[PDB]
This record gives C-alpha cells, sequence and structure tokens, in this order.
C-alpha cells in the first residue's frame, strides 16, 4: 500500500513523500493565484461556454464554481495518505464531491489569490471498504468563499477501528415546553444546560443545534460519543438566542442518548421544502471526450487509471475511465445554462454522486428538474444515464430566484373576510392571527379576526369584573407622551372611557374593518401571515429588496427584518390609526371636512405635467390659504393623490375641469405667452372656483371631474401637515414598542426603501442628512454633528 | 464603527423614518425607480389583498421602462399574492 | 501545425478530406459554421467553382480574369476577389489559392480569439424562435427599413449599453436591406425595441388611409458565428497583418491584372498606396460594406461564385439592379 502510495504521492503532491502525519490534523494547501489562461484552459477541458468565464472588454472574467477542486485538490486528496488510514490506492473509488458557497461571499473571481485548508470529517470501516468523508474551505482575503465536500472508499475489509472516527452535524430538533413536567424531564439530563439555572423554560420554545463526534470499538460498539452544541430560545421576534448549551459525553456506547431523547420529544426543522410537484426543466444530452488528457493537466489528477490501459487494466474497470470530476463539471455547466439562465453567479450549491463509472465517448441523458425550496433558492434535482439507460450521475444543486423586490399594500385594498383561507390551510398563518387575536382580546377587550371575518358595524367594549377593569386600564393608559417645557405631558386618546365607565363602543357607517383603527392591523396580519407562509416554504430570496406604500411600511419591516413581534406590530399600527382618528373633528356623526382625491394629470391635457400639478395645488393652498396637498405620489403624470380641507379639494377637482374644457397646451402657453404672470391667470380660474366652495353644506361632499376621483369617503387627511402635531408623541411610542436589540442592520441596510426618503436606508451620514433636510429633527441633528460615534 | 452602535443609530433612524412618514408624503415614484432602475428587478411580488402596487409598477414600466427592458434583454415578472399564488409558490397547475 | 496556439481553436480538428469521404465523421454544424474553419473553407468553394467554370470554358485561370472588366467581393469574399485578379496559368494557380487561403484563415482564428461566441441564455433563445426571430448570432439581418430609419433604432439600443456591447450597422446591402453586428444579446434587446414598432405580418390595412398605416418589416438573425464588420473585432486586425507579415503574403498593385472594387469606397485597391492586404482585412473586420455604392460599376453580366446559390450574393446585386440592364448568373 506503502509502495503505491508513494507512486500516487509523485504524481499529485509537489512535496516530500511522507505519510507519517495525523488524519485529525488539518491540512493547508498552497495559495492559489486564479488566471485569465487556466480558467480557459480549464472551461475549454469541462465543456462549459458560460460567457461569465470568458475574457470581454470591460467585465472581469468570473472561474466556475467547478475550479475550487482544480484549488483544493493537493489539500483534498492528501487526507486519504496518512499511515493510520492504510488503503490500496489502486482500489480507491470517489463516491461523490459537492461545492458549497458560504452566504454573502461573492463567488471565485481571475484577480484572486486563494488559499485551501482541508479536514477529514470521518473515517469510518464499513464492512465492503473504509469511507473518508473529507471537508475543504477555500478562502479569500482571510474570509471563507466556499466548502468543498469530497467522499472517497478505500474497497476492502479494515479492522482498525482504532483509527476509525466520525462526526456528524445533526439536523436542529425544536421543543415547544408546555408543561412544568416537561422541564423537570430536561433537568433530569446531565448534558442539558442552562447558562441561567433560574431561566424560565415555561411556554417557550427551544431549538438545540447540535454536533456529534464519535470513535469506534467495533462495527457496532462506540469507544467514545460526544454530543454537544448551542440550545436556543425563540423569541417574539422569532429569533433563536443561546441560553445555554448540550454537553454530552461518554465512553463504550451502543447509541446517542442526546438524539434519541430530542427525536422521540421534539420536531426536527428541516431546510429543504419540496414543491408540491417537481417541475421539469430539460432533458440534455453531453458527451465524454475521446481523451482524459486534457482534464488530467488542468486538474492535476495525473491518476494512471485515466490514461494508461496497463494501469485501468491491472485496477480491474472496464477502460480508460472518464475523470468523475470531469462528469460533475461536465453536468453543473449544463445545470447552470438551463437552471440558472447561464447566470453563473446564481448557483450556490451543487453536490454530484457518482453512482457509476463512464468510459471516454459515452453518451450522457442528464434530466434536470425544479424540485423544492431551501432559503429563497430553488432545490433543483438531476439524473445522468448513459446509453443502456444506467444511472451514472445523481445530484442536486441550489439556485438563486431572479432578483426579487416584495412591495406591501396600504389601506384602501382591504376586503372582508381577507386572509382567511390561508388561515384555514396554513399553521404559519394561523400563528401570526392568532398571536395578534389573542393580544387584541387580552389587552382590549376585541377579537381582530372577528373584525376581519363578520366585519360588524358597530362593536362595544365591556369593562365587567376584574378581566374588563384590567382592559379598561389599557383603554385609559393610550396616551400622547409630549415633553413641554422642559417636563413631559399626558393626554388621554378615549376622553369618554373614566373610572365609572362600563362600556365603550366604536361606530362605522358601513362596517368597523374601514374605520382606520382596525383597518390598519387587519391588513398588517393579512400581509405579515401570507410572508410567513411564503417563509416557511423557503421562497424568500436572501438579498429582496422591499418598501411598503403607507401603511405597507409597517407590515414590509415585521415580514422582511422581524424588526417587531405579531403584538408590537399590530399594537403600534392601531395606535396610529387610533392617532390618525382623533386628529380629526367629526363632530356631527362619523364624517369630516377632510378628506383626499386621486388625480391624473394626463386626463387634464397631455402636456399638463408633475411641475403644473405640484404648482397648481401649491397656488389654491397659499392664495385660498385652506391647507391642500400632494400626499401619495404613485405613477408619474398618471397617478397621484392629494388631501387636506374638503373645500379646497372641491376648487382643485373643478380648477382642472376648467383647464381640461379651455384645452390649453402648458409649454406653449407657459414662458412664451406669459412669464410668471400665468399666477395672475391661476389665481382669477381659483378666485372663481374658491367662493363657489367657500359656502356648501359644510360637512360638503366632493364629486368627480374628468382627472379626480374622490377615494371611497376616507375621513382622514393621511400624509398631509395636518398631522404633524402627532408626530412628537408617535415617535416617542414608536421607540418605547420597537426595542433596539431586535433591529439587525443586515436585513435594513440596502434593502428598506422608505416613504420619507425614496432611498435604500443605510447607516451613514449623508442618509441622516437627507433625513434631517425634509424633517428638521433635533434628535437626528445632534447625531450628524457626532458622526465622530466611529470612536468606541 | 461598533456593531452595538450601527444598531443604536439604525434603531433612531427607523424610529425617525416611519414618525414622520406618518405626515410627510409617499415617495412611491422615485421608489419604483430605485427598486426598477437601480436594482433591475426581474421579480416584483405585491404582499397585499389586492394587485394595486402591481398596477402602478406595470404603468410605471410600460411609460419609462419600454426601450431600457428591450435593451437590457430583462425578462421583468409582476406578480400579487392575491392574483398569482400559482407563480409565487412554484406551483403550476397538472399542464405539462 | 505552424500557427503558435492554433489547434487550441480547432478543438474537433480540420480533416476536411475524411469529411468530405465520410459523412458519419462530419463535426456538428455548429463547428462548421464557427469562423476558423468557415472562412478559409467559403473561400475553398469559392476557388472551387472558379476552377469547374475555367476548366469547362477550356480556359486557365488568368484566360477566365482576363474576360472579366473587374472584380469585388461581399464581407470575406473581397479576399478571394483580388486573389483571382493576380490568376495566371495552372502550374502558378495554387500560389493565388495559398495566399487566398491563408488570409480567410487568419481572419477565422484571430476574430474567433477576439469575440468567441458563448453560451446563449435558453429564455432568450426560446423567446427569438417563437418570435420568428432567428437562432441569435452576432449578425442581424433587417428588410424593409431605410438606413436612417434602422439607424434611430441601434442608437435607441445602444443609449441603454455601454462601449462593449453597443451594436452598429455592419452591411448596407440595399436601400432596404441592412445587416446589424454586435453581441448576439445586444442584437436581441434590439429585436425587442423592434416587435414594438412592427405590425403584425397580416394585419390587412387595406382599409386604413396609406400615410396612418404601421410600418411592416422582417428582422431574423443570419447564420453566422461572428460578428463581422464590427469594434468587436478591431484587436484582430494588427494581430492578422502581423500573421500575412510571417507567412509571406501580400498583394502588390503591379501583380492585379482587373480593377477590384473596395468594399467601404467603390475604389479601385490598386490605387491605394498603403498595404492592399491591410485594406482588405480593415474592410472585413471593422469598416461597413456599402454594397450600393462597391457595386457602381457598369456591366451587362455577374457571375456570383460565391456561396449559397439563389440565397447567394448573386440574387441580391440583381434585386439592387433590377431594370437598369445587369443580368446576374449564380454560378
Amino acid at each position: 500500500n506503502q509502495r503505491i502510495k508513494e507512486m500516487y504521492w509523485k504524481l499529485w503532491i509537489d512535496e516530500p513523500f511522507n505519510l507519517d502525519f495525523d488524519p485529525r490534523d488539518v491540512i493547508k494547501g498552497k495559495d492559489f493565484e486564479i488566471t485569465a489562461k487556466e480558467v480557459y484552459d480549464f472551461t475549454h477541458a469541462v465543456g462549459n461556454n458560460c460567457e461569465d468565464f470568458v475574457s470581454r472588454p470591460d467585465r472581469t472574467m468570473l472561474a466556475p464554481m467547478d475550479f475550487a477542486i482544480v484549488v483544493g485538490w493537493r489539500a483534498i486528496i492528501k487526507a486519504i495518505f496518512p499511515n493510520t488510514v492504510d488503503g490500496d490506492l489502486l482500489k480507491l473509488v470517489h463516491l461523490s464531491n459537492g461545492y458549497k458557497m458560504i452566504p454573502g461571499a461573492k463567488p471565485l473571481q481571475v484577480g484572486d489569490v486563494v488559499s485551501t485548508t482541508a479536514v477529514i470529517e470521518s473515517v469510518v470501516n464499513q464492512p465492503t471498504g473504509k469511507i473518508v468523508d473529507v471537508v475543504g474551505t477555500l478562502s479569500r482575503n482571510g474570509k471563507p468563499v466556499m466548502e468543498v465536500t469530497s467522499s472517497f472508499f478505500y474497497r476492502g475489509n479494515y479492522t482498525d477501528f482504532e483509527n476509525t472516527f466520525q462526526k456528524t452535524v445533526e439536523p436542529v430538533y425544536q421543543m415547544h415546553i408546555k408543561t412544568s413536567k416537561d422541564i423537570a424531564v430536561l433537568r433530569s439530563k446531565e448534558w442539558f444546560q442552562l447558562d441561567d439555572e433560574d431561566f424560565d423554560l415555561l411556554n417557550k420554545t427551544l431549538t438545540f443545534e447540535t454536533e456529534t463526534e464519535v470513535t469506534f470499538k467495533n462495527a457496532n460498539i462506540f469507544s467514545s460519543v460526544k454530543c454537544f452544541g448551542p440550545i436556543k430560545v425563540e423569541l417574539p421576534t422569532k429569533e433563536t438566542v443561546e441560553i445555554g448549551i448540550v454537553d454530552y459525553e461518554a465512553g463504550a456506547s451502543h447509541g446517542n442518548p442526546v438524539v434519541d431523547f430530542l427525536k422521540r420529544n421534539g420536531s426536527t426543522l428541516e431546510q429543504k421544502v419540496n414543491l408540491e410537484n417537481p417541475i421539469p426543466i430539460a432533458v440534455l444530452d453531453s458527451y465524454t471526450p475521446s481523451t482524459n488528457e486534457p482534464y488530467a493537466r488542468v486538474s492535476g489528477d495525473l491518476n494512471p487509471i485515466h490514461v494508461s490501459r496497463h494501469f485501468a487494466s491491472y485496477a480491474n474497470l472496464p477502460g480508460t475511465i472518464t475523470h468523475g470530476m470531469f462528469s460533475s463539471a461536465s453536468v453543473r455547466a449544463l445545470i447552470e445554462n438551463w437552471a440558472a439562465d447561464s447566470v453563473s453567479s446564481r448557483v450556490r450549491g451543487y453536490t454530484c454522486q457518482f453512482v457509476d463509472m463512464v468510459l471516454p465517448n459515452t453518451a450522457l441523458k442528464t434530466s434536470i428538474q425544479h424540485v423544492g425550496m431551501i432559503n429563497g433558492r430553488k432545490l433543483i434535482k438531476f439524473e445522468t444515464r448513459n446509453e443502456d439507460d444506467v444511472v451514472v450521475l445523481t445530484g442536486e444543486a441550489e439556485i438563486e430566484q431572479p432578483v426579487t423586490t416584495f412591495v406591501f399594500t396600504g389601506q384602501g385594498s382591504q376586503e372582508q373576510g381577507m386572509g382567511m383561507d390561508l388561515y384555514k390551510t396554513s399553521k404559519a398563518a394561523q400563528d401570526v392571527w392568532n398571536r395578534a387575536d389573542n393580544h387584541f382580546k387580552d389587552t382590549y377587550g376585541f377579537s381582530i379576526l372577528d373584525i376581519v371575518i363578520n366585519n360588524p358595524v358597530n362593536l362595544t367594549i365591556h369593562f365587567g369584573g376584574e378581566k374588563g377593569k384590567r382592559i379598561r386600564e389599557n383603554y385609559s393608559a393610550m396616551i400622547f407622551e409630549t415633553i413641554v417645557d422642559g417636563k413631559l405631558k399626558t393626554e388621554k386618546i378615549f376622553k369618554e372611557i373614566n373610572e365609572h365607565s362600563t362600556s365603550y363602543t366604536f361606530r362605522s357607517e358601513k362596517g368597523l374593518l374601514s374605520a382606520t383603527q382596525f383597518t390598519q392591523p387587519a391588513l398588517t396580519l393579512m400581509e405579515k401571515a401570507a410572508f410567513e407562509d411564503l417563509k416557511s416554504k423557503g421562497l424568500i430570496p436572501a438579498d429582496a429588496t422591499f418598501a411598503g406604500h403607507s401603511l405597507g411600511e409597517y407590515a414590509a419591516l415585521a415580514s422582511l427584518a422581524d424588526v417587531m413581534s405579531i403584538e408590537s406590530l399590530v399594537e403600534v399600527v392601531f395606535y396610529r390609526g387610533m392617532t390618525m382618528q382623533v386628529a380629526v373633528p367629526r363632530d356631527e356623526l362619523g364624517r369630516s371636512n377632510y378628506g383626499m382625491i386621486a388625480i391624473n394629470p394626463g386626463r387634464v391635457a397631455a402636456s399638463f405635467s408633475q411641475e403644473a400639478l405640484q404648482y397648481v395645488v401649491e397656488r389654491v393652498g397659499k392664495r385660498t390659504g385652506w391647507l391642500v396637498e400632494i400626499v401619495n405620489y404613485n405613477v408619474e403624470n398618471q397617478q397621484y393623490v392629494a388631501a387636506g380641507d374638503l373645500r379646497a379639494l372641491d376648487t382643485v377637482t373643478n380648477v382642472l375641469n376648467f383647464i381640461k374644457l379651455q384645452k390649453i397646451d402648458i409649454i406653449e402657453l407657459q414662458k412664451s405667452l406669459s412669464l410668471e404672470e400665468v399666477e395672475g391667470h391661476l389665481f382669477e380660474i381659483i378666485d372663481e372656483a374658491s367662493k363657489k366652495s367657500a359656502v356648501k353644506p359644510r360637512p360638503l361632499k366632493l364629486e368627480r371631474g374628468f382627472a379626480c376621483i374622490p377615494l371611497v369617503g376616507i375621513s382622514v387627511p393621511f400624509h398631509s401637515t395636518y398631522l404633524m402635531n402627532g408626530v412628537k408623541p408617535f415617535k416617542s411610542f414608536l421607540k418605547k414598542n420597537i426595542i433596539k436589540e431586535n433591529v439587525k442592520v443586515a436585513r435594513l441596510a440596502g434593502k428598506y426603501i422608505p416613504n420619507l426618503t425614496a432611498k435604500p436606508f443605510q447607516v451613514t451620514k449623508e442618509y441622516f442628512q437627507d433625513v434631517y433636510d425634509l424633517t428638521g429633527s433635533e434628535p437626528i441633528k445632534e447625531i450628524i454633528d457626532n458622526w465622530e460615534k466611529y470612536e468606541q | 464603527m461598533k456593531p452595538e452602535v450601527e444598531q443604536e443609530l439604525a434603531h433612531i433612524l427607523l424610529t425617525e423614518l416611519l414618525a414622520y412618514q406618518f405626515a410627510s408624503p409617499v415617495r412611491w415614484i422615485e421608489t419604483q425607480d430605485v427598486f426598477l432602475k437601480d436594482f433591475n428587478t426581474e421579480r416584483v411580488v405585491e404582499i397585499g389583498p389586492s394587485p394595486t402596487l402591481a398596477g402602478m409598477a406595470q404603468r410605471t414600466l410600460k411609460n419609462k421602462y419600454e426601450s431600457y427592458d428591450a435593451a437590457l434583454s430583462l425578462h421583468r415578472e409582476i406578480l400579487c399574492y392575491s392574483k398569482d399564488a400559482k407563480e409565487i409558490y412554484y406551483t403550476p397547475d397538472p399542464s405539462e | 501545425r505552424t500557427t503558435l496556439d492554433a489547434e487550441k481553436v480547432f478543438t474537433q480538428g480540420l480533416n476536411i478530406l475524411e469529411w468530405l469521404e465520410n459523412p458519419s465523421n462530419t463535426p456538428d454544424k455548429d463547428y462548421l459554421l464557427s469562423i476558423p474553419i468557415s472562412c478559409p473553407l467559403i473561400g475553398v468553394i469559392q476557388l472551387a467553382h472558379y476552377v469547374v467554370t475555367a476548366k469547362l470554358l477550356g480556359f486557365t485561370p488568368g484566360e477566365l480574369r482576363s474576360y472579366l472588366k473587374g472584380a469585388t467581393g461581399h464581407s470575406q469574399g473581397l479576399v478571394t476577389a483580388v486573389a483571382i485578379a493576380e490568376t495566371d496559368s495552372w502550374e502558378s494557380f495554387f500560389v493565388s489559392v495559398r495566399k487566398a487561403i491563408t488570409v480567410l484563415f487568419f481572419i477565422g482564428v484571430r476574430c474567433y480569439e477576439a469575440y468567441p461566441n458563448t453560451s446563449l441564455p435558453p429564455s432568450i433563445l426560446e423567446d427569438s424562435l417563437e418570435n420568428n426571430e432567428g437562432v441569435p448570432s452576432p449578425m442581424l439581418s433587417i428588410s424593409n427599413l431605410t438606413q436612417e430609419q434602422v439607424q434611430d433604432y441601434v442608437n435607441k439600443t445602444n443609449s441603454h449599453l455601454p462601449a462593449g456591447k453597443q451594436v452598429e450597422i455592419s452591411l448596407v446591402n440595399g436601400a432596404k436591406n441592412l445587416v446589424v453586428s454586435g453581441p448576439p444579446q445586444s442584437l436581441y434587446g434590439l429585436n425587442l425595441t423592434l416587435r414594438k414598432a412592427k405590425a403584425p405580418s397580416g394585419l390587412d390595412q387595406s382599409r386604413i388611409p396609406f400615410s396612418e398605416r404601421k410600418l411592416k418589416f422582417s428582422n431574423r438573425f443570419l447564420p453566422v458565428a461572428s460578428p463581422f464588420h464590427s469594434h468587436l473585432l478591431v484587436p484582430a486586425s494588427d494581430l492578422i497583418n502581423k500573421d500575412l507579415v510571417k507567412n509571406n503574403v501580400s498583394f502588390n498593385a503591379k501583380d492585379i491584372q482587373i480593377p477590384v472594387y473596395d468594399t467601404f469606397d467603390g475604389s479601385d485597391l490598386r490605387v491605394l498606396s498603403g498595404s492592399i492586404s491591410e485594406r482588405i482585412v480593415d474592410c472585413i473586420i471593422r469598416l461597413p460594406v456599402k454594397w450600393e455604392t462597391t457595386t457602381q460599376f457598369k456591366a451587362t453580366h455577374i457571375l456570383d461564385f460565391g456561396p449559397g446559390g439563389a440565397s447567394g450574393l448573386g440574387v441580391l446585386t440583381h434585386r439592387n439592379k433590377d431594370g437598369t440592364g445587369v443580368r446576374v448568373i449564380v454560378a
């Protein structure tokens, strides 16, 4: 075996022949500079014509994922050489090989200098031969880039169990701790070791992220068993956090009693989620080359069995078999082309089972399907057969979805029964709706589910008994936290509800589901529930951009950055809607002299621009002296929404009807006909519509006007300066209900697109500046001034 | 900048963005242009009960992205959770 | 054998005698069409048609070319045009043959190395196919639009692309017959802009006033592996000329016995004071073909030796000159 290894060592390893090193030890491979030439020779050898890997003017040349095996082979293969792993290398079999990109790492480029580390995870004596699982790690700029895994098999009969060891990374086990008995059982186990002895485990969800290292006495009995890893508790945000450690150690065992316990008493979390049915992608023909020399040159795999009849014949092979690692790269090239549409960057994982050997000049049918999802990556399965229809290569790949943006809908869209189909069918959705319903029932004495399902016209809350007084406190304790003259002051949202109130009643003309205080949480939940169901099927790309329209901003933030618990989200959005309801005098019955209209500048005249509408409205506002503003900029020269005084909406909606019937082209009778003096002609058309609307039914109805549609009787002037009163208190409330520790910068940075600053969220002085420029925020200003928070 | 401080600041930022959002206008024109032009989004998925933001995307595309999407051979897919469940969950019906 | 990294291009050899003997041993059409092998081999087809034409007329090559008022070629046909002009006896024919096919060979090898054709995203292929456009290639043909019309559409398409991915008008075959070269993906983005402006080909606007009808035009990709007459190939010009120096090939005006019409000017290549080899390369690699102005000579008959019989340059030229008393013969 030693003589054989000596020859193989001279072919594969450019180092002094020394078999006296520990399998346990890590193996360092020589630094490797990726170059244009090496990439070209490699891609030509494996037949990968992806454009990403070809020299093109003004675009840095990538290197195929596959190139990791060129960089890594010397380190990886050295792992099977030590004396303590004594194999006949002429009876060696490559079983499998995979690459997995580490998240956030960019793929290999032609510039890069890459080194490789390789450890040997497991060496076990199966009855049929000795299996060696190897794990490489390619690093560039002292950062991990991707993990290689390769599995080798020395066919034969092996007794040296003292040189056998196996490490396995267990699936994550989950447990809902319900009873004080459940917790007693856990404390029974020596291996259950909490950071804090007194930790309250009741009604918590623990996860157990566990590795188990084992050594062997013989085929059956383990000589030692180790099982360790963190114990985590789920928070309201769904974030898991370390609260302790599994620590099991044992000599002669027949089994691992930690995994046995977690299997029976817990559910195993699975990362891969199958589709309802596999989606076919393609069935493709490919050939093995007539000569294995080209691959051998670029790979460093001078294994004689691939090139020399006499060696192949000695090893009882059917011929000078094609390199396994060719088939790997060749089939992968197909997957890259057809499953990833030739965007190499999309394929972030590829695994490969060498089911049987293939000779040079074999024709390969390889079928590819979309089979499942995992963390927003399409799970692709494939199968490769030869002319005789024998399976030869199998494996799977993980492929990014095309670039995705999630947009979350605002008020106005809500409908009775919305989200309830999902509520029946989805565990994920049920948990969202229920967490929220329980929160509302226990703290405010109403069901958000009841309101969504039955949309009642009136709903009355009763303050009877010790449970009812606790609820009444929560209604009274709903305050405005303003800071006036240096000192803090308090203001009650619900003026009617005192120490002597037995009940409070919510009213609405047509149904409480369209009263904003209920509408907002209802809509938020519908969206968050839908999102969590999607996330549970692994359908959400890791690097998705997101934004929400008006209210949707809150749903979007919770859905993609879990910034707030379900309870916090609906609590905040409910308070928000209640703030909006107090700000509008409705002192006759359920109606105010405030509303909003949707305008289409296109319909007045094709020439009436955004500037035109912004100017026309700014003038009505200043001149008539009644507040009106553009609050939604939706679709350019097509959908804007203005809000304010119902009189000032009645001037605008008619003034536009006059400019339309006048049939005038803006650009012509702008600076050419009349320079600035146009303002004189504008005031003339404003004043003749202004005094027409300055005497009507005082809660005046708003009519349609060619361009302008009144929005389904919305009583509130959302996003107008009218609500600037409510910013200071609502801010103080947001600070109390969005805890700092729950803001993960990574999940917001360059993905969250706010409504204030239509610019991707960045924690940068430039951003804080832009915010201040549309805000005047005192807390923001003083942060800009001291941006020297770079110092500790 | 330390992680703890980056968070503390990101918090104050988020807080203020939402506080003022309440009573400032909604710049959905620029928002759309950020995710459509600057990010070249090929899948915009509306999470909502009705496809009203999807409707807006389709229009902003028809207006000022006719030649851009063509030239960059950039197939785009506008989906709403309520309308196109099958596309979003990758479950096409028994048609192959 | 002679040329340094030549075999790295000819991945399936160039054993053409074996291919003709045993059809079963011929590479796939993709290999055959890629310029390093198609450039020279098209040259061989033209040279062969010239021979059968001479031998059956009982002429030597020079005797035939004596009967010619002049000669020229479309794109890489220019090479076999100038090579024919020098031709004389059979004994001295294979020196002219050598000259031609060693130009065509280096044009192929260097222009491939400059812009080698990469994997086409299947989505793009499936779409172009279902819209009766071609299999995307680096050259795109457009019937029934003005040059200045086509140039608008490229300017628009080009406005969003960086330098490396821009497309340019390659050939001006006729009034309303153009070809555009660039990256196949960029030309797809052109075809997409184009699909919008065009009307269904069976729309029936027979009841719409002429003035208000919508444009009807063809635009299908051409069967070529490389983007001839475009900025993508410029790098090759310098290298190609150095290879012709090194393999003792040039064309001295003194030797070329008939006018050979420049592909961009219409001028005679003899009157040039530079290198002719260099201009012929430059006319194929970089400069457009103004076929109309190239073909500005007066003659009663024109012989298309060139590949493609009735799809060939012959019939195109006939359509340009119909009604002016010129007869084209597909040789």
